[PDB]
């Protein structure tokens, strides 16, 4: 298997992973902060992958600074992630298209 | 913080009637509301989780209602046994908070 | 079984502190919240503060004076927290409570009564309450026990090792000159006494102390 | 060093180079327009930060034409360093591909 | 424009007993709360940052709380010194703007 797909394939699974990870740290990040509503699990989650998607409804946010650190690190892996994938169909699209030319 | 207004503080009932308490947040909370049921000397216990999702154990006859601000906790037909205090509690906002609670008086 | 067990009471002096403890069994996750909450009599629940013993941290009321401080023993499954320089106005039912993290309280231990005085400790002296040679039975006798000269708060007292529930009722404790003074009362087919018979059984976690007293019929 | 390497390395500083001035910039410009909010600092930061990503969640934004330019220019560094990161990665996986088969 | 209200603006407390402001603002502000003492022809000082983070110098018997709208300053054992006029401060929302002031008795 080719390394664009193993690395995509990675690239998910590690996704999932700060997902459950951010989730949990944001919810030991933001209690203790008077107003914060990042601090039950199950919308936590939801809230990271909201923010890893990019879409950030505004429904849900961090208010201290663990929370926002947090935040930034679960942007940046999905951002990346993603990314990642385009860029392995990229490749996919490349190789065949090399091929099609008798390259 | 959220305050949580429970009034009134006591409500008389006659025996297999209905009745409703009510809980109004200070600011709107979805539902993210919970209701639990402390008899005389007892510990409190939970009866009705996010405003109206049942919970094992606890009665048919117990039911919750409401989203926003205004919620409230119903009983069909009340029998002795539901005398005893009851409160809400939110978990929409830190810190957690109580309601000062309503009496159920048979 | 009980998910949170909790001490009965805890005696403590104006000034001095105390660590009361909540042992945790059931399923236990590192999502779990432990919640405190305070009680004075006749009034409401008060949030306290509350700690994750996975990591370790907790959080407190900063609407209140900070008198607790939380810890945890994820070995033993054990929360504590520890009350300093406490007065009478810290004199409350003091309860602990599993949280999975999804904000409700799912379940709460029995809760510790803890009385801020410099008043001695002092076990209860249970006296039988058997009807009079003149008293006419129904279908029905009554009957109970007298339980006074105990501090601090509370006794639970139960008959028959709690196998009888049915019309018993203990009537709320009086203090006078440093001392509770409290009775109940338990009603059962005149014709099963005293055929069958009827203790009562009195506890006072406060002195460590369980003693029965059955109840017969007057010489 | 290849330069999609040395490019998304760049990429990097600048963008956070424009995350900092941004910040500085977005409280400058929003100081003096009645109801602002962008006017402190650390929030500015955050704020710099899920607009870079394009996050965007609505707790803060600027309210006045020097305020929105300096966003603009936030977003679009923002997606550009991203992006970039994300051809560089096409490029690194083309090139192993190409190995893979020989060339 | 933010309007702070600081209601009563005289609080008669006995000696040692706790006391607290209060200041409420026209719209929700987060924690973005500050609170100054200012004693007889002195200059305004800080005693709480963002609500209730405390600041170095000043007494661990000041002690701040709330969020959104309804905010407190407390002060656990009042003594002599604390005698002055309290002012709470927003930084939500351009422009900042200032509380009318508590004055505290004793
Ligand atoms: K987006
Ligand atoms: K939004
Ligand atoms: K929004
Ligand atoms: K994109
Ligand atoms: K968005």
């Amino acid at each position: 298997s080719a390394l664009h797909w193993r690395a995509a394939g990675a690239a998910t699974v590690l996704l999932v992973i700060v997902l459950l990870a951010g989730s949990y740290l944001a919810v030991l990040a933001e209690r203790g902060a008077p107003g914060a509503q990042l601090i039950t699990y199950p919308r936590a989650l939801w809230w990271s992958v909201i923010t890893a998607t990019t879409v950030g409804y505004g429904d849900l946010y961090p208010v201290t600074l663990w929370g926002r650190c947090v935040a930034v690190v679960v942007m940046v892996a999905g951002i990346t992630s993603f990314g990642l994938v385009t860029a392995a169909l990229a490749t996919w699209f490349v190789g065949r298209e090399q091929e099609r030319r008798g390259h | 913080d959220i305050l949580l207004t429970q009034s009134p503080a006591i409500l008389s009932v006659s025996p297999g009637e209905r009745v409703s308490f009510s809980c109004r947040a200070s600011q709107s909370i979805g539902t993210d509301i919970h209701w639990y049921q402390q008899r005389t000397n007892g510990s409190p216990r939970l009866l009705i989780k996010y405003a109206s999702e049942s919970i094992s154990g606890i009665p048919s006859r117990f039911s919750g209602s409401g989203s926003g601000t205004d919620f409230t906790l119903s009983i069909n037909s009340v029998e002795s046994e539901d005398i005893a205090n009851y409160y809400c509690q939110q978990s929409n906002r830190w810190p957690f908070t109580f309601g000062s609670g309503t009496k159920l008086e048979i | 079984q009980v998910q949170l067990q909790q001490p009965g009471a805890e005696l403590v002096k104006p000034g001095a502190s105390v660590k009361l403890s909540c042992k945790a069994s059931g399923y236990t996750f590192t999502s779990d919240w432990i919640h405190w909450v305070k009680q004075r009599p006749g009034h409401g629940l008060e949030w306290i503060g509350e700690i994750i013993p996975s990591y370790g941290r907790a959080n407190y009321n900063e609407k209140i004076q900070k008198k607790a401080t939380l810890t945890a023993d994820k070995s033993s499954s054990t929360a504590f927290m520890q009350l300093s320089s406490l007065t009478s106005e810290d004199s409350a039912v003091y309860y602990c409570a599993r949280e999975r993290g999804d904000g409700y309280f799912a379940v709460w231990g029995a809760g510790t009564t803890v009385t801020v005085s410099s008043a001695k400790t002092t076990p209860p002296s249970v006296y039988p309450l058997a009807p009079g040679s003149a008293a006419q039975t129904n279908s029905m006798v009554t009957l109970g026990c007298l339980v006074k000269g105990y501090f601090p708060e509370p006794v639970t007292v139960t008959w028959n090792s709690g196998s009888l529930s049915s019309g018993v009722h203990t009537f709320p404790a009086v203090l006078q000159s440093d001392l509770y003074t409290l009775s109940s009362s338990v009603t059962v087919p005149s014709s099963s006494w005293p055929s069958e018979t009827v203790t009562c059984n009195v506890a006072h976690p406060a002195s460590s102390t369980k003693v029965d007293k059955k109840i017969v019929p007057r010489d």
